[PDB]
RNA sequence: CGGCCCCCUGGACGAAGACUGACGCUCAGGUGCGAAAGCGUGGGGAGCAAACAGGAUUAGAUACCCUGGUAGUCCACGCCGUAAACGAUGUCGACUUGGAGGUUGUGCCCUUGAGGCGUGGCUUCCGGAGCUAACGCGUUAAGUCGACCGCCUGGGGAGUAC
RNA sequence: GUAAAGCGCACGCAGGCGGUUUGUUAAGUCAGAUGUGAAAUCCCCGGGCUCAACCUGGGAACUGCAUCUGAUACUGGCAAG
């Protein structure tokens, strides 16, 4: 039921007395096609093991997101370290207008319709984190009604 | 292996090997998903048990909390909506619809027993309409019992039992302040009407004294053929206690009670005398 | 259940100095006496009662309780408390990642159990002396570390702690996993990670004992229930 | 309610700062630490050497009560300054009692003049005296039976520096530190001073009215450099020391202990 | 900006009151002050010391080290207008958890003692939330905001040429 | 702050911004109307060339400007505090 996308894999080095020890980092993200989403960032000497780790980590520490039907509930900004991200709810049919790692996380999240730009850095890791942050902070109408002591129709 | 390493709380396994094997399992809330692990990739491990000892209809239910959630889970795989309860023998009265009852009941002698041991006790599969039918068969009776409780005038009793929930059968132990909201509550009298019901219960206990509280008949007189409990009480009210004491009485002595006729008292005296005389023979 | 007079007698109301406090504890502080913080018993008592009730409820559903104190003043007492209600405890140094990294520690438990078995049930003696001394030393080490939690099986369903600042590693582990935390929190301590905070003197022995005894009683009650 | 506020001020009313109210009940003994609870934030890590009397064995079991001392709070965890200092207040009260009748009567046995004046000891403690006070007259207890028993009749006290000199015999007979710092000066006046803190080059014995002495590291013993003062003397103990040197200007009285 | 004294003189802070009644903040151009070195004229010249000379060192030593040593450093009056002129942090105002100090006021308190409880100004260190690329900053912000100005737009060429 | 980037520091004209209360005005601001904002082009609904491009009817738009009539919270002006 869960869908999982390996966003990126990158070779990283550690210099030692002999020479360079190489290793691989795997950035993955998983989601159930609904609110729930989680990213994982694994590391191992070989690629498949590292992606396996990324999947494992993503599977835990997931996070829920309040989706109005296929899209978002309102325009939302999210940042992390360099990657600053804007994403905006959009009409059915438009699809996921987003670039790169961001796209991936959106798809697994089960959002189908967004207009979305990544300002600043586009370092996959940071940008996916920023996306997750923007999705988490985003609140729903019912939530704001509760926050504020009102009905949904009062807020419209 | 999760179950083996204490990750899948498995209590009872009410299953019928050789047919259906539905069993519920609990888990410590930690993103474990018990049934999921028991099933696997597209019933990966589920297929193993399916063709393990033999073609069995194995099923897993996501145990929620306590026994109330175990009831519905024991009705799976189907569609439960509601259920009734009681004391020691609660008897989970399955409440579903005829359309969904076909699958819920599945087989007369299969899912009615497999789901019976599910909770460990026993279940009574019923219908949505059946529930309501029996539901009302309870409102009238704390009333449907010749009204042997409080009692005063009847015109006020109808207007009181209109708003009255669960009649008045032992309702004094409930909120004694919401009936005062009723249009007509001066001095504590309705709070007193409920007290009358309590007195009626004591009166019912006095009726038990009339049938036990004042020494009712022995086992020989009660198990005599051709006599009921009321007839045995009416016969024993004249000082008799045993079947031999009833045999000592005559038709004219038993004729003082209008409940027994001369032919019936003669037949009872003859039966008691035959039981006394032919007691050596079984 | 636990009265205010008794707590006063114990020395709960006493709290750390005025240069060592935490401003998140400002609500729970009453005043400062001789340049020492005083804990507000009025606000402490009801919450302590609450915490007790929650612990009881946990027990009722057959919850596993872990008692943590590594202050080495009240290690004996916390062990005693754990045993009274036959629950589990960590009276010596908490192993980093005991709960988060359970699966590894579970092997540790198993090795300890095996060693215990060898010691007692085997009755095999005839072991090379040095080797026998080494095995004994290993046994002692593992008993000290994991004695209370050896029969635990899996992960606790609640975590009682005697000091938050001292056992912050355990607290953090519980939070990461989501286990309910029941902490005694002095003025210097940080109660943010704690779910059911308890403002009381972690340091004083008698106060610690009192805390423990009430907790044990309510666990026993929940078990009885 | 105000129950608690009233109690807080009540409990203020029923404790004081110094070691005055004998309140701490000994709730655990083990060698070498005694511990009490005087209604303080924590229990005191008491030495055994505050609580053995005059021949080297302990005297108080569980439940026993002595007050300790205060006005210093939490070096990182704990509570007190020790209780024998409390005993010093009782000794001061006994010494003051003399004033009432102009005669304090105890036993005082002064064999030899440490710093000019015979040393007189009251039951547990031993104090040092100025010369004249040991004897009312030139009697000179050197010819008396050693460590003899008479009494103490006060000749001289310094009144800020705990130097008290007393008259053992003859029952019939009956800013501030630094301007005139020439009393313990001349070359070699020995003193009885409690050490305060050993700074790994020193010991800091300093008793005589708000001064500071250093017996640092060189004398201390009859080994020079491998000594490490903490091993060789004590913490918080009254010792043999004398001046050897005074600055009145740069306030460095450089005492010694090899004497 | 550092020995004391005197004369003339600017600012800061606190204590209470009394008064004025938005008179304020910022500031392109403009004006002033602006280390050291440097320039001009006139004085002065102990020590130190660019330049210079000799002796060493060295492969060489137009240096480092040594022996000397003149401009200058000092004073007066002018000019110069730059420095890692740095907190590499524009000015003004408001708001946001804490601890340990220093310094300088001031109110009360038995100053019963060097103290006890406050309340102002300036100031050093540590550290929370938050912020930050991180380092770190953290009520003296590099946090949360407002007003005005200054400045940046790849490295070199170049802060150079005209 | 360290990546390029806080004038060495100040005073200060012009300029920018401006505590709080009441009154007034109605400049800014907002609302409505009128006039205009060529046609074509763009966009919406239609029509015609077999379709399309293309042609084409009607609308919308042309974010503006000018006026007149209102609104007066805020900003401004004026008057008193």
């Amino acid at each position: 039921e869960l869908q999982e996308k390996l966003i990126a894999v990158n070779r990283v080095s550690k210099t030692v007395k002999g020479g360079r020890i190489f290793s691989f980092t795997a950035l993955t993200v998983v989601g159930d096609g609904n609110g729930r989403v989680g990213f994982g960032y694994g590391k191992a000497r070989e690629v498949p093991a590292a992606i396996q780790k990324a999947m494992e980590k993503a599977r835990r520490n997931m996070i829920n997101v309040a989706l109005n039907n296929g899209t978002l509930q309102h325009p939302v900004k999210g940042v992390h370290t360099g990657s600053r991200v804007f994403m905006q709810p959009a009409s059915e049919g438009t699809g996921i207008i987003a670039g790169g790692a961001m796209r991936a996380v959106l798809e697994v999240a089960g959002v189908h319709n967004v207009l979305a730009k990544a300002y600043g850095s586009t370092n996959p890791i940071n940008v996916v984190r920023a996306t997750i942050d923007g999705l988490e902070n985003m609140n729903s109408p019912e939530m704001v009604a509760a926050k504020r002591g009102k009905s949904v129709e009062e807020i419209l | 292996p999760e179950i083996g390493e204490e990750v899948i709380e498995i209590k009872a396994a009410a299953r019928d090997p050789g047919s259906r094997a539905k069993i519920a399992v609990k888990t410590n809330d930690k993103r474990i998903d018990p049934v999921g692990a028991c099933v696997g990739m597209r019933g990966a491990r589920v297929q193993a048990v399916s063709t393990e000892l033999g073609g069995e209809r194995i099923d897993i239910v996501l145990w929620d909390d306590n026994p109330a959630q175990f009831v519905i889970n024991a009705m799976a795989p189907a569609d439960v909506a509601s259920i009734v309860v009681d004391e020691d023998k609660h008897t989970m009265d399955i409440a579903v619809e005829a359309g969904n009852l076909a699958q819920a009941i599945g087989r007369n002698g299969q899912n009615v027993r497999l789901a019976s041991q599910l909770s460990g006790w026993e279940l009574n599969v019923m219908t949505v309409d059946d529930l309501q039918a029996k539901h009302q068969a309870e409102a009238h009776a704390a009333i449907d019992t010749f009204t042997k409780y409080l009692d005063i005038d009847e015109d006020f009793a109808t207007v009181l039992v209109e708003e009255g929930f669960s009649t008045l059968e032992e309702l004094a132990y409930v909120p004694m302040k919401e009936l005062l909201e009723i249009e007509g509550l001066d001095e504590p009298t309705v709070e007193a009407l409920r007290e009358r019901a309590k007195n009626a219960l004591a009166t019912i206990a006095q009726a038990q004294e009339e049938s036990l509280g004042d020494n009712k008949p022995a086992d020989d007189l009660l198990n005599l053929e051709g006599v009921d409990r009321d007839l045995a009480f009416k016969l024993a009210a004249r000082g008799v206690c045993t079947l031999e004491d009833l045999a000592e009485q005559g038709i004219d002595d038993l004729a003082d009670i209008e409940g027994l006729t001369d032919e019936k008292a003669g037949a009872l005296i003859m039966a008691a005398r035959n039981i006394c005389w032919f007691g050596d023979e079984a | 259940t636990v009265s205010m007079r008794d707590m006063l007698k114990a020395g709960v109301h006493f709290g750390h100095q005025t240069r060592y406090w935490n401003p998140k504890m400002k609500p729970f502080i009453f005043g400062a006496r001789n340049k020492v913080h005083i804990i507000n018993l009025e606000k402490t008592v009801p919450m302590f009662n609450e915490a007790l009730a929650e612990l009881n409820k946990i027990a009722s559903r057959k919850g596993k309780i872990l008692f943590v104190g590594t202050k080495r003043a009240a290690s004996e007492a916390v062990k005693d408390a754990a045993l009274s209600c036959d629950q589990f405890f960590v009276n010596h140094r908490w192993l980093g990642g005991m709960l988060t990294n359970w699966k590894t520690v579970r092997q540790s438990i198993k090795r300890l159990k095996d060693l215990e078995t060898q010691s007692q049930d085997g009755t095999f003696d005839k072991l090379t002396k040095k080797e026998a001394l080494m095995r004994t030393r290993e046994l002692e080490k593992l008993e000290n570390s994991l004695g209370g939690i050896k029969d635990m099986g899996g992960l606790p369903d609640a975590l009682f702690v005697i000091d938050a600042d001292h056992e912050h590693i355990a607290i953090k582990e519980a939070n990461n996993l989501g286990i309910p935390v029941f902490a005694i929190v002095d003025t210097n301590s940080d109660p943010d990670g704690v779910d059911f905070v308890i403002p009381g003197n972690d340091d004083a022995i008698r106060a610690v004992t009192l805390y423990l005894g009430a907790v044990a009683a309510t666990v026993r009650e929940g078990r009885s229930q | 309610e105000s129950f608690a506020q009233l109690f807080e001020e009540s409990l203020k009313e029923i404790e004081t700062r110094p070691g005055s109210i004998v309140r701490g009940v000994v709730v655990a003994i083990d060698k070498d630490v005694v511990l009490v609870d005087a209604g303080l934030k924590s229990e005191s890590a008491i030495p055994a050497e505050q609580f053995k009397n005059a021949q080297g064995e302990l005297e108080i079991q569980v439940g026993d009560e002595v007050d300790v001392a205060l006005d210093a709070v939490e070096d990182g965890f704990g509570e007190t300054l020790l209780s024998r200092e409390k005993a010093k207040r009782h000794e001061a009260w006994i010494t003051l009692e003399k004033a009432y009748e102009d005669a304090e009567t105890v036993t005082g046995v002064i064999n030899g003049k440490v710093k000019g004046g015979f040393t007189v000891e009251l039951n547990g403690i031993r104090a040092f005296l100025p010369g004249s006070l040991v004897d009312v007259r030139p009697v000179r207890d050197t010819l008396h039976l050693e460590g003899k028993e008479l009494e103490f009749k006060v000749i001289k006290l310094d009144q800020k520096r705990n130097n008290v000199v007393v008259s053992r015999r003859a029952v019939i007979e009956s800013e501030d530190p630094w301007v005139a710092i020439a009393k313990r000066y001349p070359e070699g006046t020995k003193l009885t001073g409690r050490v305060t803190n050993l700074t790994d080059y020193g010991c800091f014995v300093e008793i005589e009215e708000g001064v500071e002495g250093l017996v640092h590291v060189s004398e201390m013993d009859w080994t020079n450099k491998n000594i490490h003062p903490s091993k060789v003397v004590n913490v918080g103990d009254v010792v043999e020391v004398m001046v050897l040197d005074i600055d009145e200007e740069r306030r460095r009285i450089s005492l010694g202990l090899k004497q």
